């Protein structure tokens, strides 16, 4: 009765739509059946303006309302594609006030929320039922069952003399859907006084799947409801529209999101004669000074290229950078701004960081008893850049855990039965102080830093940040920061945080430059001059505590080739080549000469 | 419920205070001084408006919050050069 | 209508040829017709056009047209035809 | 506590009253205060995080009045912990 | 000459004959650059002039230095020029350096009369008339409101007597008659937008968009001369009567068009933010209670428990705001508005619907094309600056058309951000009791602002003068005093004095509220720059708004307090 | 070179519609022409403007008419097939038959288009419905078009009653792949 007007309506909402001159969800639905795309995305603000009553209805129950809408816009569908199809998925998007996570209570039960939150964790795709087949065991009876997946469903009570609960279901015959489970964390700077952050239950269905990786802000439109695991409810969200601002597809995948607007938007600032310089200015723009880092960051953001030879050797194709330097260097303001900027980014702190916690965990089911394998920031980083704040802090132990990641991009486990080797192809960018806290000039370089050449010799680019006592310098850095604290270029001298993200991975998935043969002979040029020169720099008394190896030459051919990926350059010159030799020196043989 | 901002305060002064401070801070072994210490010229300024619930920094507060920092500074250092660090820095406090 | 260090000499020359060519052929029994004119089909007689760059009172074939920056005209589409192929002028 | 705000001296009425008890330390009255009272956060553009907020530090005699000091503004405090040196670890400070 | 209200017609008709030749344009038009009212205006007569195929250009202008350069740069070809929202306080004639002779083309002895190749239309609403433009010059035509015939009578003897002219007590008179009557102040009567659309009901060429147009134009004034709309509602409701159709029934459909007269209130972009940003965003409610200060927050939040509305539903959304509250809004307003003072903010305004889309009020269609106006995106900074200006007077323009709801709604977010500032701004002012009091007038200087840049546009400098016009002057039973408004930039060095003439408290109808106010600012500035030596800029059409030099403005504020001309 | 690379072997949608607006179209004149300056047109016939009567029937071209439709001065005779009535039987004969296509006028698209954008109050009909009637007819001959899209061989195809614009849309994809197939067959041999 009433269900079959509210169909109508539906359909009449769908049928008749238009804003100009196109029938918008028409339209749409005809280009999703197009390419086995069995869903529809509706946008609330044309629902209520077209008929304020057909919100109000789904407002008030959205579990009874929403499959109806599903149902209509199936009927749709086959008037549409089928000249005389499973149920379609209805997808919505609003523009409400997001709820806190904390402030969802027992007002909001049974009603469409927005929220937005950090996802922690994912769970394995299981099956629902939506077309299930049964027989009675004693007289076999066939028949069907049509289950929508809302909870305000089971088999029959009573066949249709047989005993209670007769039927049987035939596997065979049935339809299944996908379903996963999600964990939502709220956003730290929301939390209130003084409280650990709180966890939310959410599931989502067939084409909300695989849609979100942990550790990536999302915010998530969803019916705040409730299951019976005696007096009380476990609450939980059921997901009707997922929006992050990482294209999580692009990312795991090595096919790439772009609209043609953005591929093109991406070549013009491509084409920008120095966007070095641009990209140069719009990392901490708060930040005075530190143009060299700020380049050396650039270059680890944008990293270089992996090769696979053919003997299945694998080359490292990401860029480390350490910062050993003197209090106020603003060292952790940039790596804030580096997690921030990066498209997947973990910060960390060194004191607080264990072995277990930055590579991966040996954990045990409490029900199954049996042992699965967790994630750590370096596993939950695996494509970004890992932020280790107080690299010094670190103890010895849980430091040694770092080398393989960083070097062989690998983690290998051996415990409680578990022999598997994971993948973590990862950036480091670690800031530490000196032994003393400060560099020291009448002592040894030896002596101001404690960390073993092995670790050392990991890091592509190692800056000793000495804070100088220049008149000059000091006014200007005073004036800087007053203005910072009593107070837009946008004019293409800089660009915000999230078109830097999306060149960043529009780069990373796109180029991957390679060297000239005049940059490999200027390359190994250097090299040996630079072998040469720390060779005689050796003193009797002590050996270089910085060390020069292999892995330098390699580093400093990663650095050329991210300068050329930053321009889309298919090939690197020796333009780039001077670049990587002036950076190196600036910040490597600048460190290793004092 | 107060939130104090800076609108009006003399740039030259705080910068002035703060070469100073550095140049003077350069000794072997004296109290650290960095940025740090001038975002804290800045706080202490912040919580001296705010003791008073005004909206707005007056200079009279940045000038308490400099007298502090310089007092504390000088208090810092060692007898034979405290007479000429008090007797340099006698224009702020 | 009829840089250049990309170029080498050779297509360089070659270029200064075909244009010459081209004026050739705008010369010959076609003068009525414009070759190297627009390939869309005419639609509307009349047009709103914004200036985008300053100029000086440029004085056209059609007429004389003072483009001051920002500044609409309510002309025809063909007497400012080929500012708007130049870029002094826009459809809007 | 807007009546008393207008007044102009208003500002030493706040540092006399601090730990009245303790005699006198009018340099450690004057940092108490502030530290109580505290600096405004500031966030530039939402990609600068300044800190807002004013530590203090008191080395001096055995017997010059620090612990009745610390104890002082524990009282006063909207939400003030005590630790002892040896007492606290580092995770029983931070999280665990 | 000037031409009556039944002689629009008989303009338009000139205009047609002489300027319409389909070999070349003749026709141009000069609008300034940063008026909402001449802005309408001038749409609606380029959609007239579409309609006949009339070759046109049009010409944004800011102030009057710019007006002389475009006008000595115009060709021969132009027969008509159109001023469009200024050129009626000044001497076109004098200014331009207009000979008639020099513009003569044929001249008969018979007939009496000359014919000049060139003609100017001047269509401005401020008053008084320059006489000379009125009843002197020939080549000069203002499209008069009926004001001359109405009260000029005398003035336009004694300016004949004087032209024909014990004879020295006579000229005595006749000077000093005219002398009184230009002492007086600057106002604005009546809006441009009415008079053309009185020239479309004459011609018949009046529809659904003309009247949009018109009700926009005549609405950007109700924020500074109230009288002036409420003088000319009731035919704009007439018309809007008039013009909608007589059946609502049929359902919605995509392309169903709707302008009713819908309950409006004085609040701010309500249809497009939140109720309690509505509330706290308003010159009005502001005025009323004080928001500026904690008080009058809490005030804020005891009327809204009193009326039952939650504060997460305020602070909700009007889309998504609870369906029931929205309906029961009318009442609830009707009950409780009074208890805090709020009872003006009950009033009837225009929404405007297309079909499927939201609904939309003229006041917040006029906030967004200001918003767009203003911040829309020595003398070389200064030239470019106004530049942008005349850049975004094409986005306002372009905001008008149907087709471009991306640029509306940008202007509604910029709105809101420019609305939002000016409340800081204002709360900066009032907090630090900048608001300086002298006798004659009130002063009030900003110095180190923390948004000094965006009050460079008069227009933001004038919303800011409004906003803090109405809050604690208008109320707290003050004598009405003149207000001083000053800005600094940094990058010129150099002020944006703007002169504000006080309001009455708003919707108290009476004997001396009926009595409008004039700006005698204008008068008392020019003195002051003829007798001073300060360099002060009076180029802008506003000419209560000058440009003085840093060092210059004590001096010329104690001039001004001496003055007693205010 | 002279002709740009997207103009070759095709046509633009504006081509299409200068192609259409050279039909005739009926109107009611405004103004009396006829007596009891004069058109000299070179392209098309001028008789027919110049006795021209008011409210009477005559034939002009379409764009003639949409000229003087933007000065008022002619009222365009919407065709016969643009009614509800019309359009709905041309939807039924769509659904009764899937192997075949309406007889709909080879300009149905372009020419509903151009009259719904410059001439709206000259239809009898709502608007709305005139749109969703050929928005439907749209998507049916959209379906049928992809069923008979399996078909294409190195031989000859039929596309009979198909329109203009439709046959514009689809050259490039059918006329490449019946090319590369007719290679293929060719090389076999
Ligand atoms: N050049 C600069 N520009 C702006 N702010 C600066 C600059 N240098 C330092 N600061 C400020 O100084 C403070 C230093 O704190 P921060 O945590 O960034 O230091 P750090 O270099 O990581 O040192 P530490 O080794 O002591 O942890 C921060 O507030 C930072 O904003
Ligand atoms: N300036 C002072 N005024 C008043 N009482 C003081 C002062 N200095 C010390 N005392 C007294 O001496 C004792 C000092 O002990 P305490 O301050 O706890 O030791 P510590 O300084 O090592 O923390 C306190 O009980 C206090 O009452
Ligand atoms: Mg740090
Ligand atoms: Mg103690
Ligand atoms: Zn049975």
């Amino acid at each position: 009765d009433d269900n079959t007007e509210i169909i109508k309506s539906f359909k009449n909402f769908i049928l008749e739509f238009r804003l100009d001159s196109q029938f918008i969800y028409r339209d749409q639905l005809r280009n999703n059946i197009l390419v086995k795309n069995y869903s529809l995305t509706v946008n609330m603000e044309h629902l209520i303006g077209y008929n304020e009553d057909i919100y109000k209805k789904l407002s008030d129950e959205p579990s009874d309302i929403i499959p109806l809408f599903e149902t209509a816009i199936t009927q749709v569908a086959k008037r549409i594609s089928i000249l005389s199809l499973p149920t379609f998925q209805l997808i919505l998007n609003s523009n409400a006030n997001q709820i806190p996570l904390r402030d969802l209570d027992s007002e909001h039960v049974s009603k469409i929320v927005r929220l937005s939150g950090i996802i922690i964790s994912t769970s394995v795709l299981s099956s629902r039922a939506t077309y299930l087949s049964i027989m009675c065991r004693n007289c076999r009876h066939t028949t069907s069952i049509t289950i929508n997946n809302f909870n305000s469903v089971s088999l029959p009570r009573s066949c249709l003399n047989c005993g209670p609960d007769p039927y049987i279901i035939i596997h065979e015959s049935s339809k299944f859907i996908d379903q996963q489970f999600l964990k939502l964390q709220e956003i730290p700077e929301l939390v209130p006084v003084g409280e650990m952050p709180r966890n939310l239950t959410m599931t989502c269905d067939r084409y909300l799947t695989n849609k979100v990786i942990p550790g990536t802000r999302v915010t998530i439109v969803g019916i705040y409801s409730i299951y019976n695991s005696v007096a009380i409810r476990t609450p939980y969200i059921k997901i009707l529209g997922i929006q992050s601002d990482v294209e999580t597809s692009s990312i795991w995948n090595s096919v790439t999101m772009f609209t043609e607007e953005e591929e093109e938007e991406f070549l013009q600032l491509s084409r920008n004669p120095k966007l070095y310089e641009i990209l140069t200015n719009s990392i901490a723009p708060s930040i005075f000074g530190n143009e060299d880092i700020k380049k050396a960051i650039v270059c680890l953001l944008m990293g270089g290229s992996k090769k696979i030879l053919p003997d299945g050797m694998r080359l490292r194709g990401d860029i480390n950078v350490l910062l050993l330097g003197d209090p106020g260097t603003a060292k952790s303001q940039l790596l804030k701004f580096v997690e921030k900027v990066s498209p997947i980014a973990v910060y960390t702190s060194g004191k607080g960081s264990s072995a277990a916690g930055l590579t991966a965990s040996v954990q045990r089911d409490p029900m199954t008893r049996e042992f699965y394998l967790e994630g750590g920031a370096m596993v939950l980083a695996d494509g970004g850049v890992v932020c280790i704040d107080e690299f010094d802090k670190m103890r010895d132990e849980d430091r040694v855990a770092i080398h393989e990641a960083m070097e062989q991009q690998t983690i290998s486990i051996a415990k409680a039965g578990i022999t598997t080797v994971l993948n973590s192809r990862t950036s480091v960018l670690a800031a530490a102080n000196p032994i003393y806290g400060r560099y020291d000039d009448l002592k040894s370089p030896g002596d101001n830093i404690d960390f073993q050449t092995t670790i050392l010799s990991r890091f592509d680019m190692i800056f000793i940040v000495k804070d100088d006592h220049n008149e000059e310098r000091d006014i200007s850095i005073a004036n800087h920061v007053i203005n910072i604290h009593t107070g837009q270029e946008e004019n293409g001298s800089e660009i915000s945080i999230e078109k830097m993200k999306r060149y960043i991975t529009y780069c990373r998935l796109k180029c991957a430059p390679r060297l000239s043969p005049q940059a490999a002979e200027k390359l190994s040029s250097n090299f040996v001059t630079i072998r040469k020169q720390l060779l005689i720099n050796e003193e009797s008394t002590e050996r270089s505590s910085i060390p020069i190896t292999i892995r330098q030459l390699e580093a400093i051919i990663r650095i050329t080739e991210s300068l050329a990926k930053l321009e889309l350059s298919p090939i690197a010159q020796e333009r780039h080549v001077d670049e990587a030799i002036r950076l190196f020196q600036a910040s490597t043989m600048d460190a290793a000469s004092q | 419920k107060i939130y104090p901002k800076l609108h009006q305060m003399d740039m030259d002064k705080v910068s002035r205070v703060y070469a100073d401070l550095r140049r003077e801070s350069i000794s072997t072994g004296s109290f650290p001084i960095t940025v740090r210490h001038l975002e804290s010229i800045l706080r202490i300024a912040e919580s001296f408006a705010k003791m008073r619930l005004s909206e707005f920094v007056s200079s009279y507060d940045l000038d308490r919050a400099i007298k502090v920092v310089v007092d504390s500074f000088v208090d810092a250092q060692k007898v034979s050069v405290r007479r000429q660090l008090r007797r340099s820095f006698a224009i702020y406090t | 209508n009829g840089d250049t260090n990309n170029l080498s000499h050779q297509e360089q020359e070659y270029l200064k040829e075909y244009c010459d060519l081209i004026t050739d052929l705008k010369s010959g029994d076609l003068v009525d017709i414009d070759l190297s004119g627009s390939l869309v089909p005419p639609s509307d007689v009349f047009i709103d056009v914004r200036v985008l760059k300053d100029a000086g009172e440029i004085q056209t074939e059609y007429g004389v047209f003072n483009l001051i920056k920002d500044s609409q005209f309510f002309v025809r589409q063909s007497d400012v035809e080929r500012l708007i192929q130049q870029g002094y002028l826009q459809k809007i | 506590f807007r009546k008393i705000s207008r007044d102009r001296g208003i500002i030493d009425k706040i540092i006399s009253s601090m730990a009245p008890s303790i005699y006198g330390h009018r340099d450690i009255k004057t940092a108490v205060a502030c530290s109580l009272f505290g600096g405004v956060p500031k966030n530039v553009n939402g990609k600068h995080s300044i800190r807002g907020d004013i530590n203090v530090l008191l080395l001096g005699d055995p017997g010059t009045a620090k612990s009745q000091i610390l104890k002082y503004v524990e009282k006063t405090a909207h939400r003030a912990v005590f630790a002892t040196g040896q007492g606290a670890s580092a995770v029983g400070l931070t999280a665990s | 000459m000037y031409y009556g209200i039944s002689q629009f017609s008989e303009a338009y008709n000139k205009i047609l004959r002489n300027s319409s030749s389909h070999s070349s344009c003749q026709l141009v038009i000069f609008v300034s650059c940063l008026n909402i009212d001449a802005l309408c205006a001038t749409k609606m007569l380029s959609l007239l002039f579409k309609k006949q195929l009339v070759q046109s250009q049009i010409v944004p202008i800011f102030g009057y230095s710019e007006l002389r350069r475009h006008y000595s740069q115009l060709d021969d070809n132009i027969n008509s020029l159109l001023l469009v929202g200024f050129g009626g306080v000044i001497d076109l004639e004098a200014f331009l350096e207009i000979d008639p002779q020099e513009y003569v083309i044929d001249t008969d002895e018979k007939s009496g009369e000359q014919s000049f190749r060139r003609d100017i239309y001047v269509l401005d609403a401020h008053r008084p008339w320059n006489l000379d433009n009125i009843f002197g010059s020939q080549i000069i035509q203002c499209f008069d409101d009926g004001t001359v015939d109405d009260t000029l009578g005398e003035q336009k003897e004694a300016y004949y007597k004087l032209l024909e002219l014990q004879r020295k007590k006579q000229i005595h008179e006749y000077e000093g008659v005219l002398e009184e009557y230009y002492s007086q102040g600057t106002t604005v009567v009546n809006s441009i937008s009415a008079q053309i659309y009185s020239l479309l009901s004459a011609i018949g060429e009046t529809n659904l968009s003309n009247l949009w147009l018109n009700i926009l134009g005549t609405t950007s004034l109700d924020i500074a001369y109230a009288q002036v709309y409420n003088r000319l509602y009731p035919l704009l409701q007439d018309e809007v009567k008039r013009l909608t159709p007589s059946s609502r029934n049929s359902v919605k459909t995509p392309d169903t068009l709707t302008l009713n007269i819908q309950p409006d209130y004085y609040l701010f972009l309500l249809r497009h933010s939140s109720l309690y940003d509505s509330f706290y965003y308003s010159n009005y409610v502001n005025a009323k209670l004080s928001l500026w200060n904690e008080n009058g927050k809490k005030r804020l939040h005891k009327m809204f428990a009193r009326m039952g509305i939650p504060l997460s539903t305020a602070q909700e959304t009007w889309l998504y705001m609870d369906h029931s509250i929205k309906r029961e809004l009318g009442i609830i307003f009707d009950k409780n508005l009074d208890r805090y003072g709020l009872q003006d903010i009950i009033r009837d305004g225009f929404v405007r619907t297309l079909g499927y889309r939201g609904s939309i009020s003229a006041s917040e269609f006029v906030e967004a094309l200001t918003a767009l106006l203003e911040v829309g995106n020595s003398a070389q900074k200064l030239t470019n600056l106004r530049k942008r200006w005349v850049s975004n007077f094409w986005l306002s323009w372009d905001a008008l058309d149907d087709r471009k709801v991306e640029l509306l709604n940008r202007g509604i977010q910029l709105a809101q951000d420019l609305q939002r500032a000016i409340f800081n701004t204002g709360v900066a002012i009032l907090e630090k009791k900048l608001i300086k009091h002298l006798r004659i007038y009130r002063l009030c200087v900003l110095q180190d602002g923390p948004d000094l840049d965006l009050y460079r546009n008069p227009l933001t400098l004038l919303r800011l003068g409004n906003w803090l016009i109405e809050c604690c002057a208008e109320s707290e039973d003050k004598q009405l005093l003149p207000m001083v408004l000053a800005s600094i930039d940094e990058n010129t060095d150099t002020y944006l004095v703007a002169g504000l003439t006080p309001r009455y408290p708003r919707g108290l109808d009476t004997i001396h509220t009926k009595k409008p106010i004039l700006n005698n600012f204008s008068m008392a500035f020019q003195q002051i720059t003829a007798e001073t030596d300060a360099k002060v800029r009076i180029d802008n059409f506003e000419s209560s708004i000058i440009e003085i030099r840093r060092e210059d403005l004590s001096p010329f504020l104690e001039k001004l307090t001496l003055s007693g001309l205010l | 070179m002279s002709l740009p690379a997207h103009l070759q072997q095709t046509f633009s949608p504006e081509e299409i519609q200068f192609i259409v607006e050279n039909e005739p179209i009926k109107i009611f004149p405004r103004i009396t022409t006829r007596q009891k300056t004069r058109w000299q047109l070179i392209t098309t016939d001028d008789k027919a403007l110049n006795n021209m009567v008011a409210m009477r029937s005559t034939e002009v071209v379409l764009w003639i008419a949409l000229l003087l439709k933007q000065q008022s001065k002619c009222s365009i005779v919407a065709p016969q097939w643009l009614t509800t009535k019309e359009l709905d039987r041309k939807i039924q004969y769509e659904k009764t038959h899937p192997d075949r296509f309406s007889e709909l006028p080879w300009n149905w698209l372009v020419l509903a288009r151009i009259l719904f954008n410059k001439a709206k109050d000259d239809f009898h009909d709502p608007i709305h419905e005139l749109r969703g009637k050929i928005q439907d007819l749209r998507e049916i001959r959209q379906i049928k078009v992809l069923k008979g899209l399996k078909y294409l061989n190195e031989s000859h195809l039929q596309l009979d009653n198909l329109s203009l614009l439709e046959i514009n849309e689809l050259r490039p994809f059918i006329t490449e792949i019946m090319d590369k197939l007719r290679e293929i067959h060719t090389a076999s041999l």
